[PDB]
């Protein structure tokens, strides 16, 4: 968002607020099966075993 | 042309026991000293606002405040 502020003593300024690129991972969901329609989600959990980075 | 300024002004205190003092004639040994502040008009808080950028101010309120009297008495 951005604010345009006029204070009672007469200062006028703009403040612009930004969220870091990490925020993308909060607007991405891990589907139970990425490759299928949301109308049919099998297997019921996404489950993966391996080295943590991979 | 030529005159003496000699007012008929009488100042008395009636105390909380009904005891009286004449502060003009000092018949009880007590006189009002020089320099009294708080007789005549009571203090007033006038309230104005200066919002935005229009020239001058708006009146909002005025209130008569608590009157403070500062004086002294000369005790012989």
């Amino acid at each position: 968002h951005y604010d345009i502020v006029r204070t009672k003593e007469g200062d006028v300024y703009m403040e612009v607020v930004f969220k870091h690129d990490y925020e993308e991972l909060k607007h991405i969901y891990v589907w139970a099966n990425p490759f299928l329609r949301p109308e049919f989600q099998f297997p019921k959990l996404w489950v993966m075993f391996g080295p943590a980075k991979w | 042309a030529s005159r003496l300024l000699d007012p008929d002004t009488l100042v008395e205190l009636e105390g909380v026991n009904g005891e009286w003092f004449d502060l003009t004639n000092g018949t009880e040994g007590i006189y009002l000293a020089t320099e009294v502040t708080g007789l005549l008009d009571p203090p007033v808080k006038a309230t104005y606002e200066e919002p935005g950028n229009f020239p001058g101010a708006r009146y909002l309120n005025h209130r008569v405040l608590r009157r403070d009297l500062v004086f002294g008495v000369e005790i012989l």
